């Protein structure tokens, strides 16, 4: 059901920065391995941007 | 296992088809077709047809 | 004299009985020709036809 | 220049099966005595339909179902298949194969996956090819017992394998389609009442209500179906349809008016004249809906009823019209947990008129709540004025306007029953959806300026009579600022864009951005609104007589169960069938199949065609011999 | 224009005596106009859904004429 | 390259053998080939 792509979607976006990390740090880790699928590489790019917004409201609210 | 339903006649099957050299010889023989009640018709008649068997009076 | 040669290139049979691959002949004869259209003002219709028949030739090649 | 280029006794023998050779194939096989690809050799003599010269060359079968020649086949068979032979939907040659014992494997595990793994093209087709075959109307026919049965749930079956399969989505409602049309068409050779009773009570109302269930808008729209409905609905009352217009109307009037005289008397003598009333469905719905009519009247009076002198008291009791609506209160609630229990979550939450039920009943139990705890905590008597903003009686009234909204727009399922209102309705219905696609992009184009704009001004509301430059200095107020600009009527001033000390270059910029706000949204979005409301429309007027009718029937069905008679105030106070049923099925297939014929056996050029077969094969036997 | 400004001057004034071409002032407009442009760069995304994608491409064809 | 064309020879094969039997909607010449048949008996006689 959607409820469930969504939570998993919310999930993955959360813990970005922890893959981003594991990525750089060792990409023979699975860890590392786990971004290069095409879709968790999407869905961090989309949180990433969506976190580079809200950190723009943040000024916005001075 | 009928074809047609039971209250066809011939004539009437004719005037169906619309062809006019069949309805010519059937009608040479002086046939007739049972004339129709009002569209409002209260009757015994009418009322009895209607509620025991209501989908074949339209027909 | 250039219509005519350009539909007769475009025929489905002789892309399928003279070339060596009918996928890549298909889609740069559709895009030569879909450029053409935009040269020839007079005869786009046709034009565009054509490549209309090489991208449908190249998508039921696909299919099979 | 490019230069094209293409990237004795079997001819003879290829030549001669060709066109009608008989006696010198007989040579040909004579001198073979002392598989040739242009092929067996046998397949051209297949589909030329000469079982004669393919009978000497006896002494392949799929080509010849392809043909559907029933000859061929029949030589063939004499001297899975069946899964082409239902593809091409017909009797002859399926009554024939299916004589010997056929199976078909049904379709869907860990060994499939397995499969699925080596090969999806293939697993795929293998389980759409098996799908046509079932959806078969000429198999259904000679193999099902109860062919109505199974066109419903296989097109329910098939239409959840179009969302699965999105890549198969369109041969999948092709399939779905083709079933709903068969079952409808299976009905309308029903001839006369005691047939059509039959078919719509069998139990495996429950032919009729399932059909609902299904979503079979084609079956339910039929006029032996609507014929069946009417009589139904009126019940003893077919008089009714006699009547003038002006004598409907004087009788719709005078049964609402009395409603709860007849309610009464059902109470204390259900048995009796009028205790039986109630019981036909149309004076049933008539009833309710006067009792719906009179309880939007307490609503309507309870303002003009109201105490002046307490308006301005904190704690003010009970009054006996509010004694009136709880009892209508708990009376709808009541009749909803019975809907509700006897048909489940699902199909209950489904209807657009019982989700309106639910918040409005939700806000009727709170203003009541709130109002009798602050009879008991809050009773000072001061002035209006000098209350607090989110006083408890303040927060009772504020819910209670809101509920008389969601109050009055439930009236709008009583305009499907009209036959001048009806279509338009649910023609409107439909378009909703479109609506909520621009909700999406409209929202993202409103935060984007609301960004940009209160960044610009907070630095450095629109309720006032004076409007200023303050609905720029906060989230809140930039946001209703720009919506109020949508409708082009000028709610919202220019000078609001100002800065109140200077800012001369910020002001023209903050001016500019509002301007780009109102092409991109006024100009813009809205006449691409109107755009796709032109093309949705045209599609749906096409069926806008179907759904009505479906749409309808399923409000009057909701009518004929006895489970819920009372009104709301009301309510609160305390074998030998089914060889009938088989009996009539053949009937009812036996006529499809004659009818059917003729619906594509008119030309009759194939039989013409035939009489020159016998000519040709006259004339080469001749020369022949 | 930030480094410019913070380069060019050291003391505080009133904002109501600055000139109307002030460094910050355009540092600030500038600002401004690139948060709404970078919040517009979402309808990119809205390919990617069955719902929102086709009306996305839809508009972007329309914008022509 | 061996294997791109040993399929792009049965996918041309199915291609020309389709499209034939789908302008098959609009084959009604049996007859007219029946008459070449007795053509071609006449042949043999003569
Ligand atoms: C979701 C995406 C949808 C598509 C988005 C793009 C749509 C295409 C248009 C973009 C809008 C561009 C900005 C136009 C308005 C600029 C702001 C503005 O003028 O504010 C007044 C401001 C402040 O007073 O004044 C000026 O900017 C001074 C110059 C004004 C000159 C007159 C107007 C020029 C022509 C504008 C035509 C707009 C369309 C009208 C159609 C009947
Ligand atoms: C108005 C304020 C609240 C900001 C609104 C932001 C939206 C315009 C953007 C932000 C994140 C976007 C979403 C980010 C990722 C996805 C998943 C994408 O689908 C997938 O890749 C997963 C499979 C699926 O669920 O279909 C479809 C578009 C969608 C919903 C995007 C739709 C547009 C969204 C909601
Ligand atoms: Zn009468």
């Amino acid at each position: 059901h959607w409820v469930v792509k969504l939570l998993t979607c919310m999930t993955i976006g959360f813990l970005f920065p922890m893959l981003s990390i594991a990525y750089l740090i060792s990409p023979r880790s699975n860890l590392g391995l786990f971004i290069k699928k095409p879709f968790i590489k999407f869905i961090c790019h989309t949180a990433s941007y969506l976190t580079f917004l809200f950190m723009l409201l943040l000024a916005s609210q001075h | 296992f009928s074809e047609f339903t039971p209250d066809i006649t011939p004539i009437m099957l004719a005037a169906h088809t619309n062809n006019y050299e069949i309805i010519k010889l059937l009608v040479q023989k002086r046939v007739t077709i049972p004339r129709p009640h009002q569209i409002r018709c209260n009757c015994v008649e009418c009322v009895s047809s209607s509620e025991v068997d209501s989908l074949r009076h339209s027909r | 004299s250039r219509l005519n040669i350009y539909k007769a290139l475009a025929s489905p049979s002789l892309i399928a009985l003279s070339s060596e691959d009918p996928i890549l002949t298909a889609f740069r004869l559709g895009w030569e020709l879909k450029e053409l259209s935009k040269v020839e003002n007079e005869f786009k219709a046709e034009y565009e036809e054509l490549s209309q028949q090489c991208k449908l030739f190249a998508k039921d090649l696909l299919d099979q | 220049v490019m230069a094209l280029k293409d990237v004795l006794n079997e001819k003879l023998f290829l030549l001669a099966c060709d066109k009608g050779d008989y006696y010198m194939v007989k040579k040909i096989l004579e001198e073979n005595s002392s598989n040739c690809v242009d092929r067996n050799a046998v397949t051209i003599t297949i589909e030329n339909e000469n079982l004669d010269i393919l009978q000497l060359l006896l002494d392949a079968l799929l080509v010849a179902i392809d043909s559907e020649v029933v000859g061929a086949v029949d030589i063939l068979l004499n001297h899975a298949p069946v899964i082409l032979a239902a593809h091409r939907n017909n009797y002859e040659i399926l009554t024939m194969l299916l004589k010997q014992d056929v199976s078909l494997p049904k379709p869907h595990c860990t060994l499939c996956s397995a499969k699925n793994k080596k090969d999806s093209l293939r697993h795929s087709r293998f389980r759409l090819d098996i799908y046509r075959c079932l959806a078969s109307p000429a198999l259904i026919m000679l193999t099902e017992e109860d062919p109505i049965l199974r066109a419903f749930e296989l097109s329910a079956d098939l239409k959840e394998l179009s969302l699965v399969e999105v890549e198969f989505r369109n041969d999948y409602e092709e399939l779905a389609r083709q079933c709903k049309m068969f079952a409808k068409d299976l009905l309308a050779q029903a001839r006369n009442s005691r047939e059509l009773e039959v078919i719509l009570n069998h139990t495996s109302l429950s032919r009729l209500k399932l059909a609902i269930k299904y979503n079979q808008k084609e079956f339910v729209s039929q006029s032996n179906c609507q014929q069946f409905l009417n009589t139904v609905w009126f019940g003893q009352m077919s008089g009714y349809r006699r009547k003038p217009t002006c004598k409907k109307i004087m009788t719709v009037l005078t049964v609402g008016i009395f409603w709860p005289v007849l309610s009464l008397c059902y109470l204390i003598a259900p048995k009796s004249q009028f205790g039986r009333i109630i019981h036909t469905p149309f004076m049933k719905f008539i009833i309710h809906g006067a009792s719906y009519f009179t309880f939007l009247l307490l609503l309507n009076l309870y303002s003009l009823v109201y105490n002046e002198d307490k308006k301005n008291t904190m704690g003010p009791a009970l009054e006996r019209i509010d004694y009136l609506l709880i009892l209508w209160i708990i009376g709808m609630i009541w009749s909803d947990i019975k809907r509700l229990w006897y048909e489940g979550l699902e199909d209950f939450l489904e209807e657009s008129r019982n989700q309106l039920s639910f918040v409005m009943n939700s806000l009727y139990l709170a203003t009541f709540a709130l109002k009798v705890v602050a009879h008991n905590k809050f009773h000072d008597f001061a002035d209006r004025k000098d209350w607090d903003a989110f006083h408890p009686t303040l927060v009772a009234e504020g819910l209670f306007a809101f509920a008389n909204v969601l109050s009055y727009l439930r009236l709008f399922f009583m305009y499907t029953t009209s036959s001048i209102l009806g279509p338009l309705q649910i023609s409107m219905g439909q378009m909703l959806q479109d609506f909520g696609k621009f909700l999406g992009m409209f929202l993202l184009v409103l935060f984007s300026f609301t960004i940009g704009l209160t960044q610009l001004y907070d630095k450095g509301g629109i309720f006032c009579e004076q409007q200023s430059n303050d609905t720029f200095h906060s989230f809140i107020g930039t946001c209703f600022a720009l919506f109020w600009y949508i409708f082009s009527l000028a709610h919202v001033a220019i000078f609001v864009t100002r800065f109140s000390y200077g800012e001369e270059l910020q002001s023209f910029v903050g001016a500019v951005i509002v301007g780009t706000y109102n092409v991109v949204v006024v100009i813009v979005l809205t006449k691409l609104l109107v755009a796709m409301l032109h093309k949705s429309f045209q599609l749906i007027a096409n069926h806008e007589d179907k759904e009505w009718k479906f749409a309808r029937a399923k409000l009057w069905l909701s009518y004929f169960d006895d489970k819920c008679t009372l009104p709301p105030p009301f309510n609160i106070i305390p074998q030998k069938r089914d060889e009938n049923y088989q009996k009539v099925m053949c009937c009812l297939v036996h006529r499809y199949l004659t009818s059917m014929r003729q619906k594509m056996q008119s030309t009759d050029q194939a039989t013409v065609e035939n009489l020159n077969e016998l000519r040709q094969d006259l004339s080469k036997f001749r020369n022949e011999i | 224009l930030k480094i410019v400004a913070y380069v060019k001057y050291n003391g505080s004034r009133p904002r109501e005596e600055w000139e109307m071409w002030h460094p910050t002032l355009i540092a600030e407009a500038l600002f401004a106009i690139s948060n709404i442009l970078s919040s517009l760069r979402l309808i990119s995304l809205f390919t990617a859904n069955s719902h929102l994608g086709p009306l996305q491409i839809s508009l972007g064809r329309m914008l022509l004429d | 390259n061996q294997h791109y064309q040993e399929v792009i020879r049965n996918l041309v094969k199915r291609y020309v053998a389709a499209m034939i039997r789908n302008s098959k909607t609009h084959e009604g010449l049996t007859e007219e080939n029946f008459k070449e048949l007795k053509q071609d008996i006449s042949s043999f006689r003569y």
